[PDB]
């Protein structure tokens, strides 16, 4: 609704840090789904 | 207003917190059709990777 101010957003990034603590597996049957690992592959950027 | 990026935010919220099944199942169909919002994801685990 409003520009700029995400908050929402920015409350993730702090959540988002636990990817680290489990295992790749736990979202990777999500990723595959939208298609995150042949996202880059070669792309570099 | 307008903003399809920002759309994986909203959903993403879902991933992020311990939703129930149906929910993570309904994300990650969003983010399917929204190829370059699921790049951000990915920051994640790029800066974060071991």
């Amino acid at each position: 609704g409003s520009e700029s101010q995400n908050d929402e957003k920015a409350l993730l990034d702090q959540l988002d840090s636990l990817l680290s603590s489990t295992d790749e597996m736990e979202l990777a049957e999500i990723d595959r789904a939208l298609g995150i690992d042949k996202l880059v592959s070669q792309q570099g950027g | 207003g307008s903003t399809p990026p920002q759309a994986l935010q909203q959903l993403l919220q879902t991933l992020k917190s311990p939703s129930s099944p149906q929910q993570q199942q309904q994300v990650l169909q969003i983010l399917k059709s929204n190829p370059q919002l699921m790049a951000a994801f990915i920051k994640q685990r790029s800066q974060h990777q071991q």
